[PDB]
């Protein structure tokens, strides 16, 4: 329309999708499969 | 204090103007 | 011969505890609940009423609802309220948010299976049915649109009996609230398909009563709902109490409504007079029907000059003689003629009823037909288009769930009863 | 500044207790209690 | 008869209003009862 | 019944002291938070659970937030006279402010402390049952108001979605002056306001000083005094959910009366008995004589002209010894005049509330006692005036990169002026064509 | 006439400690056990559920078992606890785990012919037995494992005999245990094949019936189990004491049961209200009768309403009019036609009894066979679907040695039971 | 009835030194083993013999045994004030410590001191008629703490059987870290945790650190506020066995309900009403607000966040004055969050339990008093981020042998480092199929 769509200044108002986010991070099943390469150290 | 009928009535409105909650 | 009440919103439940005042007194009953009267002409037809409990005790036959307690606390706290029955009060958690739409289809729908029951409930516990009475705003939130959904179901569960409503409108010169078109407009759509009979009162017509009539120096809510509680209690007169020419709801609907649609109709009240002035002049019946017919003692904006009268009817109270009233009808016909209908032959009926209201010697309650109500409708249905055209406040509703295409049907179906009652107006004998 | 303004009519309302004013708010009752004792009691409804 | 059954009724409400159930209240109370509270505990005391 | 207040930055947390004290002095809690229960004439009522909460041991405490980055003020608060009422947690303070910089505010610094104020909030709105919307205290002329205001208005908006907010904001005025770069701060504020808030008030601190110097006696009045005004406002319009009255008027009232389309919510105010001691006992106040005084711009709380737009709708709260029959009157009264207009597709442009409990005085307060006051919301399209002398200023400074190294440097993307530059025009055109008549029907 | 009881685990215990207190109270026991009545209708039938001991003492007959010996301290300190035999007292030294494996194999073999023992020692004394009557939970572990370990001996040793159950089983709404549905659909299979006459309470349907009806403040579990042993303590009054038309358990179930599977029943008990609006209502047989019919007094989560009734029964006590009774049972089958079961012409059973309750005029209590109990048994084998397909927490059971295939087997006569009511519901004549 | 306690090395004689100051103060026994001789109750309660045993002489003498192989820390318990409490035979204590190695622990030193701790526990258990269970407390980051509690366990595990073995253990932190070669030490001890443990309860010192900052008002905590803390959660889960309840929960209850596979047994802890008392007078401290504490983060007790798991059952232990209808409340309220989730085979998540003593004040202690609280175990998918971290800093460490050459000179072959390695990683992996949604069906 004659506003803009909130999708500027960064921001959503998308709830989040519980299942896909509540499944844990483990080295084989998150990290060994990334293209950049990712550890569990904390920086 | 008068109803519209002629007889008395009694007060409907509470008298809170220049009252104090606490002794 | 019982009628069952169902009070809605802030304006009925007010209305409400000055009427149950008005009949608890008149039948003698203590603000316990005790029957303490002098007369067994009292007792003879207090179940019309009330209910009766254990070691002398009435209970009164109604339901009381809101959508939040706060006015249930309030008529719960009353000087009468201790009468009514606890589990008779049925509120929800939130508000109409003064929406129709939120009153008829979402808390609406929450609540009204309990009302349902209640009503059942206290319906088939009669021994035979008379009608509903139903006391609501048009102009509010959850009174107009919860009340025209309980009117619906009951008109569904109970379609052979009568179907009443005693109903307030927005007057014609100062709002009490913005979106009234919205909700008048949507409200007269429901009644006029499910109502039997609907009796209009204007609060500006109330404050003139009182200021030209009594001269009351302050006025207050209390005055306005004794004057409207003194006439309901009027027209039920006849139904509980003996006379020379008994009456009854359905008999004054035969007699007042001549075509199913034109249901709606003008209240009067006859021996209103200042305490100054009310030692100069006996009650007698000529004196109530020059007040009765005086357009100053109506209750609604609308004038009869600009009109005419279908049909009327008068209910007398008091010891009289059969001369006055059939005397008097005839004679008011006869000087005011250009001003009724000229195809019925006799527009008034009339009845006698021999207990007058406590204090006055006589009274009558005068219920009158007349196309003048077209203009009411006609400024409401102005102000609606106003607002429709320019999408006003429409999101709420349309947020709510509405289909735009009912606000549509309720203006045609509006319009179309303005233009019977032109039609109605302008007829002749050819 | 605050102190000056704020904390002095605080120790007024310290030392006098009539300053408080009476009111009446009648609409908070016992069904107002009912709903407010009865929150996540709701059971038997059917959807 | 019918001034027997009113006086059979107000006994009825008079026995209910004064009832230990309705009042959430017990007076019937055993010694070993005053130490184990297993149901019948509702909540404490003003004392405590 | 309930409801929560969150205060933000400086003119927030001075403008509670104020609100708290006067709520405290109304329903009768002492500043220690106890209460003298044996000295009583009347019963003891519920009436302050909207704002209060009992720990059951008999000491009130208060459903409000104070948030600061500089912890001068709130330590203010906690040394205070008031130090006991409020539970310690409720105070939150940073390290350091954002520095007049809403990009400070807003991507640095407010994301470390938004979080501890987010998980506060939720512990009020769990101990509530019947919450109807939160109150928030905040300018937009500064940087830690702005910036963490939008961050917050923007989460509530997501964890609580439909529940109403309603804002009370101080915005710049349009002569007197603070600070250089309020322009900035108060567009960047357009999108919160405009699609994160249900209706939001304006005031100007101008609008106070002219009402202080002219109605009441006060040569050289401080920040104390508009805040005790901005408290009676507040008191009186939240008096419809505490006390009994003749119509009363619940908070979802408002936003069915006063907004016609989603983005037109925001209102002026007004208030009609400010007068002092010595003339009050000079002169009758009637019904008619205060509605009288609410319409005309010396009684205003923002610095506009009403008489350069339309109104669209109006919200009267009647407080004290009032009768329903007086204000009808009077209301006719204001209807018949001719400087007075509103839009032609809102005929009933009218909603009224009239409630028992007369306005209270406080000790060291410099209002007089009076037995009746009206206070007045409404929606007007004069408003768009005060947004374009604005977007003037912005113009001006954003055409020579003022200062604009700041907020890229901070974090902010150059693309977001012109942003939101555009989008408060955009807004100015709606008000242009939402009050346009329809004079062209056939 | 002798009826014996059986008590088992936490729930059943504590509900017949409340049974007995008000049976005791009926016929003027005290607490010692020492009789201090004053009319000789309390001692004419005493032997139906006390045994006189030497010396003015009567026993009741009832056995309590449990696997861990903290229910019978709390027994010992109820009120009225000293009244029990001490050898009618059987424990173990361990819990059940809740696990029903544990409850019927390990300790329940171990402990069962005991309990068996006390049981005949118990029957054989009567002159003639009637039914037995065994309160327990199912989503317990001793109540479930060891109760339905009992009922199926019982019903070897006295098949000719009326078996009675009172059940409770868990809300699909609160829960004190996870594995709560394994437990219940075991126990459903036992009761299904052992059972003559089955009745299913939701401890849900008694906290809605405290907070809405009651409105009490902090109820407890003393009031659920006195709800329940207030229903208990009717069903048999008829048994003991005079009328105008006797009735028995076994005309019950011979009124009730159409066909030998569909024997679950729902309870209701009619004179319940809150001790604000007792000052409201007289007793009349309508109001009883109105009461005993709204779901609301229903003691189970599924609605009448959205199933059928095949058959009903009502116990009146209290001294009243036959007239009455027909008629109102007449009126309530006339106007619901459509819930009532078409191919049976007459569902209601009807039976009075001339002594109330002690402090109650009147009461009626209402027993009925409806198909919408389907409704409670399909959530469990939901529930038991969802963990079985993941085998959640199977080892514990297999570890105390129990099959899969066990598991699937009472799914499918749980299964075939729901089939079996829903073809029922949806017959006709043709 | 009955539960034997069993403590290891350092931080498990000093978590006991509060354990039994706590339970001789709870029950009423004097510190030298004699109750009051004038105080007359009235009733002489059993409740004390969960944790204690007469010597026929009156004198009260606890279940437990003290083991360590260095002797500091058992002669400081000999020397202490407690002397008389203990029997000299259950304060055990060799001549020489682990030196931080496992295979030291396990091979070479505790084989010789293990002997008599299995002679201890057998008088112990002789001296029962229903045992049902033992509590050990050890850390797995210091060698005789490994080695000889995962000796003694195995030793245990054949001996007893299906006796349950509770452990409470602590676990090296994400970041903090007391010595250099705790990733081997907690890597060689999980195989046996995995095998011989029925539940385990995980602890991180940095956890308690942050709740002692954050909730109690202390900047300098130390080792007695942490063991004062694990003994008010040993007093809560042990409570249910002691007192008076509506719904008792014993130990083979928990068992039953908590662990749904016999591998899934490691499990969260938390307490609720951890506050100070200038806090406790500011609030309310109803079953409500104490049951969403325990759902919070910031209340646990191990580093992890359990938003990034699903939990799979949880057992909710109240003690104090809290009615059955409350709990049900509470939970219903709790099962309606989003954020809070399980996994779809588990419909039915909570256990509950109800006692009605509330817990002891300790006079020198830095919690309030209170009139209830809530303890939580809950067993979560979560728990695979807390083994990631650790094979990380195996994995570097082992990758150069860093200092393998200490364990294969104290009698370890090096292939067993590769072995625990492995059988971890299986673990981590059963963690992530668990939690696998069951997509089979479509
Ligand atoms: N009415 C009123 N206005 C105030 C008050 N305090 C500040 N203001 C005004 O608000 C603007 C300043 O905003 P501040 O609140 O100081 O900004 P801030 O929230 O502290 O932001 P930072 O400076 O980054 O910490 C100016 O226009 C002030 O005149 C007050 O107590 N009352
Ligand atoms: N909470 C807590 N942690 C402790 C305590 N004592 C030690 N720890 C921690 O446990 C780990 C050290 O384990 P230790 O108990 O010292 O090892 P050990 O059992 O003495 O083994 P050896 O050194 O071979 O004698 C470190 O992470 C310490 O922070 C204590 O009293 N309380
Ligand atoms: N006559 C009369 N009118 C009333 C009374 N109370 C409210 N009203 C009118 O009813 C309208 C407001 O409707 P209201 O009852 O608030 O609607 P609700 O919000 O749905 O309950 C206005 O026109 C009021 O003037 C009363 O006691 N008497
Ligand atoms: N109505 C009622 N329910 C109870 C009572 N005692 C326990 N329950 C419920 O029964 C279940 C526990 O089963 P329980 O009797 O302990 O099983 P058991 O261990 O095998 O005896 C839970 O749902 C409790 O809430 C009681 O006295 N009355
Ligand atoms: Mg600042
Ligand atoms: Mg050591
Ligand atoms: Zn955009
Ligand atoms: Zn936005
Ligand atoms: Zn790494």
């Amino acid at each position: 329309d004659k506003y803009h769509v909130c999708e500027c200044y960064g921001h959503t108002q998308q709830l989040p999708n519980y299942k896909k986010l509540t499944n844990p991070r483990t080295l084989q099943g998150f990290y060994a499969k990334q293209k950049v390469s990712a550890c569990p150290c904390i920086p | 204090l008068i109803d519209p009928f002629g007889n008395p009535k009694v007060r409907d409105v509470p008298d809170l103007f220049g009252r104090s909650r606490y002794s | 011969r019982e009628i069952v009440c169902v009070q809605a919103g802030q304006c009925g439940n007010q209305i409400g505890s000055k009427f149950w005042e008005v009949i608890s007194d008149e039948h003698g009953v203590d603000p316990t609940g005790t029957y303490q009267g002098d007369s067994d002409l009292q007792l003879e037809r207090i179940n019309v009423y009330f209910d009766e409990a254990t070691g002398g005790r009435y209970v009164p036959r109604s339901v009381l609802i809101d959508l939040e307690p706060g006015t249930m606390d309030s008529v719960r706290a009353g000087p009468y309220g201790q009468i009514f029955r606890p589990d008779n009060f049925i509120f929800g958690q939130s508000g109409a948010g003064n929406n129709w739409a939120k009153g008829h289809y979402t808390e609406g729908a929450e609540l009204i299976d309990s009302v349902l029951d209640v009503c059942c409930k206290e319906a088939e516990s009669c021994d035979c049915l008379q009608g509903f009475q139903i006391c609501h705003s048009l102009g509010g939130g959850t009174g107009s649109g919860m009340g025209t959904l309980l009117i619906s179901k009951l008109r569904e569960q109970y379609p052979d009996r009568i179907m009443m409503t005693f109903s307030i409108i927005p007057s014609p010169k100062v709002s009490d609230t913005v979106v009234e078109p919205y909700n008048t407009t949507l409200s007269v759509h429901q009644l006029v398909e499910n109502s039997d009979e609907s009796m209009c009162i204007d609060n500006e017509a109330l404050y003139d009563i009182c200021f030209r009539t009594l001269k009351l120096t302050t006025p207050t809510f209390g005055d306005l709902n004794h004057l409207v509680s003194a006439v309901v209690s009027g027209v039920t007169c006849c139904l509980r109490f003996p006379g020379q020419l008994n009456s009854d709801l359905r008999k004054l609907a035969v007699n007042l409504v001549p075509f199913p649609r034109l249901h709606f109709f003008m209240m009067g009240f006859a021996p209103l007079t200042s305490r100054g002035s009310q030692q100069y002049r006996g009650l007698s019946v000529p004196e109530l029907t020059q007040q009765m017919f005086d357009a100053k003692n109506m209750m609604q904006a609308a004038d009869p000059r600009h009109g005419r009268y279908l049909t009327a009817s008068a209910l007398f109270r008091g010891r009289m003689s059969t001369k006055e009233v059939d005397e008097q009808m005839l004679n008011v016909q006869n000087k005011n003629s250009s001003y009724f209908i000229e195809w019925i032959p006799n527009n008034i009926k009339s009845s006698v009823c021999d207990i007058p209201p406590k204090g006055l010697k006589m009274a009558v309650t005068f219920i009158g037909n007349n196309t003048c109500i077209q203009e009411m409708f006609r400024r409401v249905g102005e102000q609606f288009t106003l607002m429709f055209r320019r999408k006003a406040f429409l999101h709420w509703y349309t947020g709510e769930g509405m289909d735009e295409m009912e606000f549509t049907e309720a203006e045609s179906n509006m319009n179309d009863l303005v233009s019977e009652y032109q039609q109605y107006q302008d007829a002749t004998i050819e | 500044t605050k102190n000056v303004t704020v904390d002095a009519t605080g120790e007024y309302l310290k030392d006098n207790i009539d300053e408080y004013p009476a009111t009446s708010s009648e609409c908070w009752g016992m069904f107002m209690k009912f709903t407010d004792n009865m929150k996540g009691k709701k059971l038997r409804e059917c959807y | 008869d019918k001034e027997e059954d009113t006086r059979k009724a107000l006994e009825e409400i008079r026995f209910h209003m004064e009832g230990d159930f309705l009042n959430e209240t017990e007076t019937v109370v055993s010694e070993l009862g005053k130490k184990v509270k297993a149901e019948r505990y509702k909540g404490m005391t003003e004392e405590q | 019944r309930e409801a929560i207040c969150i205060h933000i930055g400086q003119a927030g947390c001075q403008v509670g002291n104020a609100c708290w004290e006067l709520f405290c002095l109304e329903h009768g809690i002492q500043p220690d938070g106890a209460m003298p229960s044996d000295k009583t004439i009347g019963v003891e009522d519920d009436a302050f659970n909207t704002f209060f909460s009992e720990t059951g041991a008999g000491k009130h405490v208060p459903r409000a937030v104070f948030l600061d980055l500089e912890p001068t003020v709130v330590d203010e608060v906690r040394t205070g006279t008031y130090r006991q009422l409020f539970h310690p947690e409720q105070l939150i303070s940073g390290k350091e402010d954002a520095a007049n910089n809403y990009a400070r505010g807003h991507y640095t610094i407010g994301k470390e402390i938004v979080d501890l104020c987010l998980d506060r909030i939720r512990k009020l709105a769990d101990n509530c049952t019947g919450l109807q919307g939160f109150l928030v205290y905040h300018a937009v002329g500064g940087g830690t108001g702005s910036g963490l205001g939008a961050l917050l208005l923007e989460r509530l908006s997501v964890d609580y979605g439909k529940k109403s907010k309603l804002g009370y904001t101080v915005y710049p005025s349009p002569q007197v002056s603070t600070a250089v770069v309020e322009p900035y701060n108060s567009v960047l504020s357009t999108h919160s306001l405009l699609e994160h808030t249900d209706v939001a008030a304006m005031l100007d601190n101008e609008a106070i000083y002219d009402l202080t110097r002219r109605n009441l006696d006060i040569e050289r009045p401080t920040y104390t005094n508009l805040n005790r005004l901005i408290g009676q406002v507040v008191s009186s319009l939240t008096a419809s959910l505490r006390f009994d009255g003749a119509l009363n008027v619940d908070l979802t009232e408002f936003q069915t009366n006063l907004v016609p389309y989603p983005r037109i919510h925001f209102v002026l105010t007004s208030y009609a008995p400010v007068i002092s001691a010595e003339k009050a006992y000079h002169e009758q106040l009637s019904v008619s004589e205060i509605s009288n005084a609410v319409f005309e711009p010396a009684s205003m709380m923002t610095k506009c002209d009403p008489r350069h737009g339309k109104y669209m709708a109006c919200c009267l709260m009647y407080r004290g010894d009032v009768v329903p029959k007086d204000v009808n009157a009077a209301v006719a009264t204001i209807k018949t005049k001719r400087t007075i207009q509103f839009v032609d597709w809102s005929p009933t442009g009218f909603k009224c509330g009239i409630n028992y409990q007369p306005p209270t005085v406080v000790p060291g307060g410099d209002l007089a006692k009076v037995q009746r006051a009206v206070c007045m919301i409404a929606n007007s399209t004069a408003i768009a005036e005060v947004f374009a002398r604005i977007d003037h200023k912005f113009d001006l400074m954003y055409s020579k990169r003022a200062f604009v190294h700041w907020y890229v440097g901070e974090g902010m993307e150059e693309g977001e002026f012109s942003e939101a530059r555009e989008d408060l025009a955009a807004l100015e055109k709606d008000y242009e064509e939402v009050g346009a008549e329809s004079a062209d029907m056939d």
